């Protein structure tokens, strides 16, 4: 009993640790005493304050993307949706220069996929906040956790709550390992579901991480990076900072 | 309430384990002379090879040994026991329960006198009783003055003392130059953060796991798979904390 | 010996407080209906806000 | 507002930054109801005790 | 006095300032206390002293309607100055200059004419 707790912990955390199996003790213990006679019980803001995060932690960084109602006739987007879906096993780039919809666009491409199909939308520019300390939006810590805990959210995969002083590599393998665990629930339902990643303003968060001095942002990983069979990425940029997230030579432009 | 009194047990084990995690720290001191702490029982090596003396072992809840592990050539050893009530702690103990504790002293005290001569015996051997509570002052002064042979202003108290340990003239002197009363200490609310002041000043930084590890030491020698060795020794206290003697000395000259 | 059945009542505890932690991971799932866990006593607000059943109430270790 | 503070559930330091408002309410209440010590009131002391903190923890780089 | 450039006296890091003006205005009654932690993120402080910023500024305009808070930084310049000589770029000040505050607080900042732009302000800042 006294190292099964620390495998069952395991599964939330990123990594191993050895610290976690005393802290939940030392809360059941302390709920124990005389001290505490007044009030027995135990919550999830219980739990999550002896493992030391708060609900924000949890969701770094909402979306907020605008909507809009108008929507003129726009006859390319129903090709280019299947565009992607017929050309599996590569990552996929949209480009168009300013104020032409790619941000709209974004919101509509979800209508068009096959049915039983999810697509996650992140959102890396906010309302012009992204260049604040308090809102930076690109470090691996925040955007893999927040895409975690939505498709967890839907009911798809265990959360993911983050620990300090982890590595990207822990990260990295933590996110591939539940999008593979989403996906068979998906193909149970329906044979031909796919699950959709969209990550918009793509080349915001490298010149975010080129103005602190950092040179590798999260979207400049992933991009390279293999995802399990059934998975959909798309990035969205302007044409001449393109380069800037420097696709591979498999890429589709 | 019935369940009061299970719950107020659990209490007296808390105060137990934070005052003795307070003691072990002393064993870091590089220019003092203690050697050991043994839990809930004497040293197996206490009389080297020869069996142990089983008379009056369970009120031990803590012994410290100096100089040596062993009775027959140490410094000095103490024996220890603890009381702690929670819902009284104003109010003054008699000698009617003091009495039950006296008695056990007197039963081991006799085995030791057997075995080794009191004129050694004398130089060596403490007995404490420590408790939240005050403790009665006029039964104190009566203990005084027959460690000391003096006429008493309270021949009730004597009488009283002479009844729990069962011996009279300066046979019960030299008893009661072993016998010492600790009272009034601070209760388990303060106990709890005194420990994190205490280790804080080992450490370049203040620090809040290791009041919880060094207490989780204490209490993992006190269950049924340590009953084969109850000691505390320095290595243990720093593998409690994660280093070893390289850490140091990382560079000699 | 008699310390053998005094050591002997700490490991019940310790068995107790792992498989109680064991238990408590449940309320981070976030599609799971579980609520609430009591330790060593039920809820005082079994009733709502009418006095609690006092009957058979110390053998309840976890509710 | 003029008088009373509250936690929100949002915005604290983790670890010993999340209790010093519970506890500086059970310093009071303990001090109330121990009228029997040999004094009851409250002085800096007490209350940097009861916090786990050194002044210097509090103020790094005095003006 | 002089200090600011000894290792055990550094004074441009945001787990000293943030600190520090949220202890002082917290021992005036106005928020909860600030105390740091080892490990803690400079994000997590941003946004724990703006929580405390919205907590003294509530307390006061409770009682006076057009009452503000004033914070203070002399000597802006040779917090930047410590910083890119040890081989930082982000001093604290740096950040908080391009942070958004709460209503009914004012932020103002001293240097020398020929340092002003080791600062470097935003085209709303006024001189
Ligand atoms: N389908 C549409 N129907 C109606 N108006 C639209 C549509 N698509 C775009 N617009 C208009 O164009 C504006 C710019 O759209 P959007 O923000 O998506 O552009 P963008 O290419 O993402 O811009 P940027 O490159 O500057 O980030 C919208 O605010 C809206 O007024
Ligand atoms: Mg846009």
């Amino acid at each position: 009993q006294r190292n099964i707790l620390l495998r069952e912990s395991a599964g939330y955390l990123p990594d191993l640790d050895t610290e976690a199996p005393l802290k939940l003790k030392e809360l059941v213990n302390r709920k124990a005493l005389t001290e505490s006679a007044a009030n027995p019980s135990i919550t999830r803001m219980d739990v999550l304050r002896a493992l030391g995060v708060d609900e924000t932690d949890l969701f770094p960084a909402p979306c907020r993307i605008e909507r809009i109602e108008n929507s003129v006739s726009r006859t390319q987007e129903a090709t280019l949706v299947q565009r992607v879906v017929e050309a599996f096993g590569a990552p996929v780039i949209i480009h168009a220069d300013a104020g032409v919809g790619k941000s709209i666009f974004s919101t509509h491409i979800e209508e068009h996929l096959p049915t039983g199909s999810v697509s996650i939308l992140y959102d890396c520019f906010g309302l012009g906040q992204y260049r604040n300390a308090s809102s930076y939006r690109h470090h691996h810590r925040t955007a893999l956790v927040q895409m975690a805990n939505e498709m967890a959210s839907r009911g798809l995969c265990h959360p993911l709550i983050p620990n300090a002083g982890t590595g990207i590599s822990q990260y990295m393998r933590a996110f591939l390992h539940r999008l593979s665990q989403s996906i068979s629930i998906l193909r149970a339902s329906e044979p031909l579901a796919v699950l959709c990643i969209i990550i918009d303003a793509a080349d915001n968060a490298q010149m975010a991480a080129e103005e602190i001095g950092e040179t590798r942002s999260f979207i400049k990983d992933l991009i390279r990076e293999k995802l399990p069979d059934g998975v959909c990425l798309v990035a969205l940029c302007r044409p001449y900072r393109r380069e800037l997230l420097d696709p591979p030579p498999e890429a589709l432009t | 309430s019935d369940s009061l009194l299970v719950r107020t047990s659990r209490d007296g084990d808390q105060f137990h384990y934070l005052w003795a995690a307070r003691r072990a720290l002393r064993l870091l001191e590089p220019q003092s002379t203690l050697v050991a702490l043994t839990i809930e029982g004497a040293s197996t090596t206490e009389m080297g090879s020869q069996p142990v003396v089983e008379d009056g072992e369970e009120l031990i809840d803590i012994a410290e040994y100096y100089g040596s592990n062993e009775l027959a050539t140490a410094t000095t050893v103490r024996y220890m026991q603890l009381k702690h009530s929670t819902m009284h702690s104003d109010t003054p103990f008699p000698p009617s329960g003091l009495q039950k504790t006296i008695e056990g002293f007197a039963t081991r005290y006799k085995a030791l006198i057997q075995k080794i001569p009191v004129e050694t015996l004398r130089t060596k051997l403490e007995f404490w009783f420590v408790t939240n509570r005050p403790v009665s002052s006029s039964f104190s002064e009566a203990i005084n003055d027959a460690a000391n042979q003096h006429v008493t202003r309270h021949p009730h108290d004597l009488a009283k003392l002479e009844k729990f340990t069962g011996l009279q003239g300066a046979e019960l002197s030299i008893f009661c130059q072993l016998l010492h009363i600790e009272g009034q200490q601070d209760d388990l609310w303060s106990q709890r953060n005194i420990l994190l002041r205490e280790s804080a000043g080992y450490l370049p930084d203040l620090d809040t796991e290791a009041p919880l590890k060094l207490k989780e030491l204490v209490n993992r020698k006190a269950l049924t798979e340590s009953a084969a060795n109850p000691s505390i020794t320095r290595m243990d206290v720093l593998r409690a904390l994660g280093v070893d003697e390289t850490d140091l000395f990382p560079a000699p000259c």
